[PDB]
């Protein structure tokens, strides 16, 4: 992100010996232009995995084991057989994230292989007038077709229409006159409106190949700074002319970014000066981090706390076998035959109790997250039919964060907003025309009381009918060439009876001049479709723009051709033209675009100009005017902006000709002025429109995602508190935030600014400026003027939404909340208060900065839904990345953990499929670190007898064969199939969710209450085959021997098999065929397991465990008993805590076998724009 | 200027959409207090049946360790703290043994020789069937390397050189797999070196009427099944030695007629199974066929087994048994505890469930619809 390391980029001029050390090529070396978000380089994924890896510590306690049982020899058996189960889980991680890299691999070459047009016929010298007249051009040279990755800098890339550009060009030449490009920076920013582009001065002149094969030139540019509004360059050539050096100044106008979308052009021919990393976009994509997940690190502390216990207990094992042999007289020094003795036993009883986290804790974790995965991306209700895309995910082992997920940092381009731009309302004459059933009304008309599923559909049908009555009124009124119903965003029927001439004359003529105005006052152009000749669509720079004018060629006023100073007017069949005398361009800084043009009558002149309402409510005439049209204006575009319609306004004025002679006479005064002509233009421009009289208004809603304030609805009921940081700029922003109903009407919007206009009380630095306004802003609503005895306060209260304000904050305001400590956390305890934070004009760099501000301090779990380019540093800095998908977004997708079809999909990746996984490996862990103590704490507490000399009780094939398939498959299956409630009853209760914002499931105390119950319970499945050999050991009912220590290894292992199987159906929520056949099928596995083994050749201690012990009546008199007291506290606890303080889960579930949630289908989905009342 | 050119669904399964067919369960006072009563009153009634059986197994143990000291050349009685007669019929029937020693100078062997007898009365009969185990407190042969001291090989009859004896795998007999003269033993490791060596008799010589002595037998004390691993030895007969502990048995070495085979010998096996716990109860007589009547009987033992140098102990445990083994109220103990815990277990929810219960379903009990 620095501005320095300059560039130089050269065309047909090969470098002077300055650059190249007689070897032919430059030291300075331009980055590919391949595109690489893959997580691990194909070169350093080994390495790079095996440390990710070895991170947990269970891993390097094995490697540990490992390495001291292999070099001290004489200790156990042959090592081959213990390196062989590590190296198998190491691989097997190796191969699934190899996996992911590939996928991602095969997105990345999928993307790279896109068409673009390169300059071929001259050879490239930087990798291995204007126009010389005099030399003959070059017939090879053509634009030969090639990929992305083959675009090397000083490559000439010629651009086509809707083409996306390779890589950053300087422009060079366009189609158009003058070389005014459009671009769409959908994905760079969150501009809707096509930007304008202006190409070269001196490179105007070439307009093919055969004329920039003679040019030769070079451009002086600056280091990639990754920055979108800013760029520095310095175009030099020779002239041809005479013999001098001409230069000329790059601004960032003339450069076409990678992310944008050449629209509204036929061809853009450039050169590229940053390729690959260079580009402004992928210097502010970030580093595509390992994304662990957060369960993962509790659970390193956990092996850490089990690594206590082991070292505890072999402590106490090493020191009774090192007292026990200085004792006399024992039964050893007659029949069998204290540093480095009490070693040797403390390094035995380590390899005794070598299991106490056994080596299948992190392949079982992976194989239930990547499972969760599989069982997300095959789920039909987040599976988007209109481009055949389900939700894939990326990174497999991030699968329990969306059930912990409390920040939501959304976006405003293609995430909460689609691409269409829908005329709704007008207000001509004071009356207001118009109808529509807005999804914020209908969440009004829900928070009022009122019915909204039967009332939403009656009203729909009155739209319909409504519809359809304008439809063939229209229809029958006259017949339009350009006419179609499918493009008819309006829908009231009083607009065209009020046209026809139901309301009088006079409303009849203003309506028509009005309708005439909006197909006047605009610069778009009609192009001829492809298909169809005689559809001829509207090409313009702004889609506002484009739905005004499509929506006065539906009313019988349809605006066609583009004559030399006129245009055509087809109004209900008659064909007029026109004459534009002057056309006032829409700036970004006036918001208001003027037509000056002569209507005949000698004639008049006419002023018509669309701007915002208030910039044309400030020239207008309340002296002159109807004093009654100006207050119903004002109530109606009042009222439209409660409901996200970006109104606008319309005012027109007749002059004579000696005023318009007087600003003609003044215009070519400033017109062919110099010395800064601009102020001169503007102050014509203002006194020109001093006075107006408004004509009417319109109202443009920006259709959202559908199901989104209904979505954002359940979201904010579960807790999920969302900011939105937005692109573009404020108004936008804001009434989208009115129109999903995130900002309500008396939610006072506490506007965060620097050079605005609440800023001259504190006129000063804006830091100051900042520093004032949040801190007053922390002082009377909210008083908590304080740093670090608030937040320290508020950082312990898991997220719970009020205040009932919202705060709005731009680009500048936010680079200067974030640069000091200071500020960032009075920026961070006010937005912690508010309900609705808003951003605005925010660069990726500082919305991925608000993200790390909020997810470092105040631990939290963000998400980052999200589509575009610019998206992308958020969506990797966030440990969730939502990247929405489509034909549009190709690197947010990407570089991204889920892709989602669309933002409606999120409230059920979270709310159901989140809290399911989040739930099921919060109860895995402890029961996975539970099942190995009641095991390997047997092996330990047979040494009370037998005096910790390290004799195993279990046979040799019962430590490998009791965390491999006695009671793994449960778990996986308590991990892999369970559900609190189903996803009808998920989505329709989304408070439970709140369970897993405090952190409720997944806690320490609940992982030792688990271990303690091992403890208990290994001690019982332990002491109750004791207890029964405890008296004379002589217990087989037929004596003949009994008592082998094989055989109490099988009484224990059964008990424990059995508790813990148990134990993990006690605590699954549901009981389906597959978790208990598979809890059968473990238990006959052990039993015929043993049978298989004993009733065997290669048995030889044992040999017959399963005949001698399994047909006893005490082995079963002794498994029953140790059963119920291994179940019977936990039982109890629960039926207790079920009863008697029943959590919120119970109280769900007890109403939903009462009968309460009996309605809905299975299926269910909120979140939907066409699910049927039930 | 010629560039001017030109089925994903996720199969809707029962399984792939985790709809599978399931019952989610409540723990309501309507499905749990059945279940607490069923479960006490079955764990209630199968202890009572295992006490029932457990109050009529009668046992006679008779530790005999101090037999070469503390016993005299008359039939003198033994301390208290030697024998225990449990006899459910008659539950205050002590009638003291009495044993005595008669010496044998001819071995010499001071630790541990000679004979001991010991007459014991029973009041009672044993039906059918008859074990005499020797019990053996404060023998630890549950150790690291005494378990792991013995040969697979040499257990099933092959003729295992020195390196399959000595260079196998984590189970093989370290310490004594070779003697002196450089021949393996034929029993190689600790186990089988340590046996037990006192020689039981093969009937119970009566005292009253000695017309009648009851009999005992050698054959049939160990699994049958046990007898397909232990196969006959394949030495040449110049490669072994007895154990140095087993000295005395074989003086002379193993010549032609001496190597024991361990498939018939069935005590041999009996101790090759190393005891789990301290005290080490094996049996080594077997009764089959006669009912062993009350009144007086007489054990000749011969000992050779030295048991007071490490303060040990040993001695002779007479049972008839049960369908759960020995004497061992333990099992009717916890069977009796878990019926009577569940049962006030259901008396106390019964109790919270009638005077502080909760309401079934409500709407105001949640944690968001309640502040
Ligand atoms: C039953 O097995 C017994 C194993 O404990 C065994 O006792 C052992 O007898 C041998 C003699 O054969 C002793 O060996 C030592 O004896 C001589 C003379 O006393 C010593 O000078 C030597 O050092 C030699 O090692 C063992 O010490 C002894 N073991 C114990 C623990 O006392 C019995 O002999 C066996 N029974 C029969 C009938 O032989
Ligand atoms: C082999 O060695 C045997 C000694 O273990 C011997 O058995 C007897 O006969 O040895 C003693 C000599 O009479 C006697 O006192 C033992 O009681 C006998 N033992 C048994 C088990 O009968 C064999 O006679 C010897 N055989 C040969 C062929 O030398
Ligand atoms: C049953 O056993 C008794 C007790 O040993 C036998 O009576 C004596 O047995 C010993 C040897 O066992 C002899 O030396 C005595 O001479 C026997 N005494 C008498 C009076 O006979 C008895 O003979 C045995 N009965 C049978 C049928 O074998
Ligand atoms: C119980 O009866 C069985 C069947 O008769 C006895 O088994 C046989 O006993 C004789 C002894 O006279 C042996 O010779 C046979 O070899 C035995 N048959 C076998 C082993 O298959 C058994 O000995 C009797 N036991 C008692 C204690 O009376
Ligand atoms: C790296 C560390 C964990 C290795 C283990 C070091 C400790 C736990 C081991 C190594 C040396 C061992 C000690 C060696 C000597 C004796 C003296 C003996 O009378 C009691 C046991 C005692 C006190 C041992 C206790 C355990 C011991 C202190
Ligand atoms: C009977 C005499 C001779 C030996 C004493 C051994 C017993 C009583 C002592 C020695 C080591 C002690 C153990 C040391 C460590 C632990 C692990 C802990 O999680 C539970 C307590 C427990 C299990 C202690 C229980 C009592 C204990 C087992
Ligand atoms: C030779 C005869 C005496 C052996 C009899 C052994 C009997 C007591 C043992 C062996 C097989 C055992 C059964 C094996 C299977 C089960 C099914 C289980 O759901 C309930 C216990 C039950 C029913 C066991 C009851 C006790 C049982 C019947
Ligand atoms: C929110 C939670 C932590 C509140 C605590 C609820 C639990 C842990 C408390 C409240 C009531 C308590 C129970 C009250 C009555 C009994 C019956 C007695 O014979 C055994 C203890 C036992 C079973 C107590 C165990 C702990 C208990 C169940
Ligand atoms: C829940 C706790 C407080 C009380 C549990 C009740 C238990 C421990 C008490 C109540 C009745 C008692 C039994 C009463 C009668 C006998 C018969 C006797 O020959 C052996 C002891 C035995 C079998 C007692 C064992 C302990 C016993 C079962
Ligand atoms: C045998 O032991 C008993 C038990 O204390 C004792 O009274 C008696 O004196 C002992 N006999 C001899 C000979 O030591
Ligand atoms: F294109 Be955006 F609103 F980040």
């Amino acid at each position: 992100n620095r501005s320095d390391e300059l560039r130089t980029v050269y065309y047909n001029l090969p470098l002077p010996e300055d650059m190249l050390d007689e070897d032919g090529l430059p030291l300075a070396v331009y980055p590919r232009n391949k595109i690489r978000t893959t997580k691990y380089t194909p070169l350093t994924f080994f390495p790079k995995n095996i440390l990710f890896q070895f991170h947990n510590f269970a891993n390097i306690y094995f490697l540990i084991l490992l390495i001291l049982g292999a070099f001290q020899i004489f200790g156990v058996t042959n090592p081959g057989f213990a390196s062989v189960p590590l190296i198998v889980i190491v691989i097997i991680t190796a191969i699934k994230d190899g996996i992911e890299d590939s996928r991602r691999t095969v997105l990345d070459l999928e993307v790279n292989n896109t068409r673009t047009h390169i300059l071929s016929g001259v050879k490239n010298e930087n990798v291995a007038n204007l126009v010389d007249r005099t030399l003959q051009p070059n017939p090879e040279c053509r634009f030969a077709k090639d990929y992305w990755k083959n675009v090397k800098v000083g490559d000439i890339v010629r651009v086509h229409n809707n083409d996306e550009i390779p890589a950053d060009m300087i422009l060079l030449s366009t189609s158009d006159v003058d070389g005014a490009c459009y671009v769409e920076t959908k994905n760079l920013d969150g501009e809707t409106n096509l930007k304008v582009r202006q190409s070269l001065k001196c490179s105007k002149i070439i307009k093919s190949s055969r004329d920039i094969t003679r040019t030769k030139f070079w451009v002086e540019s600056e280091g990639p700074h990754a920055n979108l509004y800013s760029y520095q360059g310095n175009f030099k050539w020779q002239d041809t002319q005479n013999g001098n050096i001409r230069n000329e100044p790059v601004n960032i106008n003339n450069l076409l970014l990678r992310g944008c979308t050449l629209r509204n052009t036929k061809w853009a021919m450039g050169m590229v000066i940053f390729t690959g990393d260079d580009t402004k976009i992928m210097i502010n994509a970030g580093v595509t981090p390992t994304k662990k997940s957060r369960i993962s690190r509790e659970l390193n502390f956990s092996v850490i706390l089990n690594f206590v216990l082991l070292f505890i207990l072999c402590f106490t094992a090493g020191i009774v076998n090192g007292v026990y042999y200085k004792q006399k007289p024992r039964s050893r020094d007659y029949f069998e035959f204290a540093s480095t003795n009490g070693f040797v036993s403390f390094w035995v009883a380590v390899i005794l109790y070598q299991s106490l986290v056994p080596i299948s804790l992190y392949i079982s974790v992976e194989i239930i997250k990547t499972a969760q995965a599989i069982f997300i991306y095959t789920d039909v209700l987040l599976y988007n039919a209109k481009l055949d895309y389900p939700c894939t995910p990326k990174s497999w082992n991030i699968s329990d964060d969306l059930g912990q997920i409390e920040y939501i940092f959304s976006d405003k381009t293609g995430t909460l907003t689609q691409n269409v731009m829908e005329f709704k309302k007008c207000t001509i004459n004071g009356v207001s025309y118009g109808r529509a059933y807005t999804e914020a009304l209908a969440g009004l008309r829900k928070r009022q009381g009122v019915d909204v599923e039967s009332e939403g559909r009656r009203e729909k049908e009155e739209i319909a009918k409504d519809r359809e009555t304008m439809i063939d009124e229209l229809r029958s009124m006259s017949d339009n060439t350009q006419f179609c119903p499918e493009d008819l965003t309006f829908v009231s029927k009083e607009i065209v009876e009020d046209l026809k001439g139901s309301s009088g004359d006079h409303q009849q003529k203003c309506c028509e001049h009005f309708l005439l105005a909006l197909a006047l006052c605009h610069s778009v152009l009609v192009e001829p479709n492809k298909d169809d000749p005689k559809k001829l669509d509207i090409k313009a720079q702004s889609p506002d723009e484009s739905a005004l004018v499509s929506t006065a060629r539906q009313l019988g006023y349809s605006f066609v051709g583009s004559s030399k100073s006129g245009l055509i007017v087809e109004i209900q069949g008659v064909q007029k033209e026109f004459q534009v005398l002057n056309v006032l361009e829409f700036n970004s800084s006036r918001k208001r675009m003027s037509c000056i043009i002569k209507i005949p009558g000698e004639p008049k002149a006419l002023l018509i100009c669309k701007g915002a309402d208030s910039v044309i409510y400030s020239r207008l005439d309340r002296t002159q005017n109807d004093a009654t049209l100006l207050e119903k204006t004002a109530l109606h575009l009042e009222e439209y902006a409660t409901e996200g319609l970006r109104t606008l306004c319309l005012a027109q004025r007749e002059l004579t000709w000696s005023e318009y002679e007087r600003w003609v006479k003044t215009y070519d005064v400033a017109a062919a002025s110099v010395t800064n002509r601009e102020e001169e233009l503007d102050k014509v421009t203002d006194v020109i429109e001093r006075e107006l009289i408004l004509l009417g208004g319109t109202a443009i809603e920006d259709r959202l995602q559908d199901g989104v304030p209904d979505s954002i609805a359940l979201l904010a009921e579960a807790g999920i508190k969302l900011w939105v940081l937005t692109g573009d700029k404020v108004e936008t922003a804001i009434n989208i935030g009115f129109s999903c109903n995130v900002l309500n009407n008396d939610m006072e919007l506490l506007v965060v600014k620097a050079s605005g206009e609440d800023v001259e009380e504190f006129g000063s630095d804006p830091i100051q400026v900042v520093n004032n306004l949040v801190t007053k802003y922390l002082r009377e609503k909210f008083g908590m003027s304080g740093s670090e005895e608030e937040l320290k306060e508020a950082k312990r209260e898991h997220g719970l939404p009020q205040g009932n304000f919202a705060v709005i904050i731009d680009g500048d305001a936010l680079k200067v909340a974030l640069n000091g400590e200071e500020m960032r956390r009075k920026f961070l305890l006010l937005c912690k208060n508010c309900k609705a934070v808003l951003c605005c004009r925010v660069s990726p760099a500082q919305k991925a900065a608000v993200v790390k501000l909020v997810k470092k301090t105040l631990d939290v779990m963000t998400l980052a839904i999200g589509d575009g380019s610019n998206d992308v540093a958020m969506i990797q800095s966030a440990d969730v990345g939502v990247g929405i998908a489509g034909e549009e977004g190709r690197q947010a997708v990407m570089c991204s953990d889920y892709a989602i079809g669309q933002f409606r999909y999120v409230t059920r990746l979270v709310l159901v499929h989140g809290k399911w996984c989040y739930k099921r490996l919060a109860e895995m862990i402890p029961q996975f670190f539970y099942k190995n103590v009641i095991f390997t704490l047997s092996l330990f507490w047979y040494g009370i007898y037998n005096n910790f000399d390290g004799s195993y009780l279990f046979e040799y094939t019962y430590l490998t064969f009791y965390n491999l398939a006695f009671t793994s498959v449960p778990v996986i299956l308590l991990a892999v199939l369970d559900q609190d409630v189903s996803d009808t009853v998920s989505m329709l209760v989304p408070q439970l969710y709140r369970v897993g914002i405090l952190r409720k499931e997944w806690n320490q105390t609940k992982f030792l209450w688990y271990m303690l119950d091992g403890v208990y319970q290994s001690v019982i499945c332990f002491f109750f085959p004791y207890l029964a050999y405890h008296k004379n050991m002589v217990v087989t009912e037929n004596g003949l021997g009994l008592d082998h220590r094989y055989f109490v290894g099988v009484f224990v292992t059964a008990i424990a098999v059995t508790s813990c199987n148990f134990y993990v159906f006690m605590e699954q929520y549901r009981w389906d065929w597959f978790c208990g056949l598979f809890i059968c099928l473990s238990l006959a596995v052990f039993y015929g397991w043993t049978g298989i083994w004993t009733s065997s050749s290669s048995s030889n201690e044992f040999y017959k465990g399963a005949a001698r012990v399994f047909a006893q009546p005490a082995y079963w008199a002794v498994l029953f008993v140790g059963v119920l007291f291994c179940l019977l506290p936990r039982f109890t606890i629960d039926c207790i805590r079920k009863i008697f303080y029943p959590k919120d889960i119970e109280i769900v579930r007890e109403m939903w076998l009462r009968g309460d949630f009996d309605l809905y289908p299975q299926g269910y989905d909120p979140t939907d724009p066409s699910r049927p009342r039930i | 200027e010629e560039d001017e050119v030109k089925n994903r669904r996720p199969k809707e399964d029962a399984f792939t959409q985790q709809r599978l067919a399931a019952i989610n369960p409540v723990l309501t006072p309507r499905t749990v207090l059945p279940l607490y009563l069923l479960i006490a009153v079955v764990f209630v009634i199968v202890g009572g049946c295992i006490l029932a059986q457990n109050s009529k197994v009668d046992e006679v143990t008779i530790y005999y360790q101090d037999c070469m000291t503390n016993a005299t050349s008359s039939w003198s009685d033994i301390p208290s703290e030697h024998w225990q007669f449990v006899f459910h019929k008659y539950k205050t029937y002590n009638t003291a043994p009495q044993w005595r020693f008669v010496d044998d100078e001819s071995d010499d062997f001071t630790k541990q020789r000679g004979t001991c007898q010991i007459r014991f009365t029973t009041p009672s009969d044993m039906k059918n069937n008859v074990y005499l185990n020797y019990v053996l407190e404060k023998f630890a042969a549950n150790h690291r390397r005494y378990v792991l001291s013995f040969s697979e090989d040499q257990i099933r009859g092959e003729d295992a050189s020195y390196e399959t004896v000595h260079d196998a795998t984590g189970i093989n007999c370290k310490p004594l797999s070779k003697n002196a003269d450089g021949k393996i033993y034929y029993p190689c490791g600790l186990i089988a070196n340590s046996m037990f060596n006192d020689t039981f008799p093969l009937q119970l010589t009566n005292v009253g009427d000695t017309s009648n002595n009851y009999s005992l037998t050698n054959k049939g004390i160990n699994w049958e099944s046990d007898k397909k691993r232990y196969k006959k030895t394949k030495y040449n007969y110049t490669q072994i030695a007895p154990p140095p502990y087993w000295e005395k048995m074989y003086p002379d070495g193993y010549n032609e007629t001496n190597i024991p085979d361990i498939q018939d010998w069935e005590e041999f096996q009996n101790w090759m199974r190393p005891g789990a716990f301290d005290k080490i109860t094996k049996l080594i007589r077997i009764n089959k066929n006669d009912t062993l009547p009350a009144g007086e009987y007489q054990l000749d033992i011969g000992l050779h087994w030295p048991v007071l140098e490490f303060n040990g102990k040993k001695g002779i445990y007479l049972t008839h048994g049960s369908h759960l083994g020995g004497r061992n109220p333990f099992l009717g103990i916890v069977y009796l505890i878990g019926g009577c815990i569940c049962a006030a277990m259901a008396l106390i929810l019964l109790t919270f469930w009638l005077f502080g219960g909760r309401k079934i379903a409500d709407a105001s009990s949640l944690s968001w619809n309640m502040k």
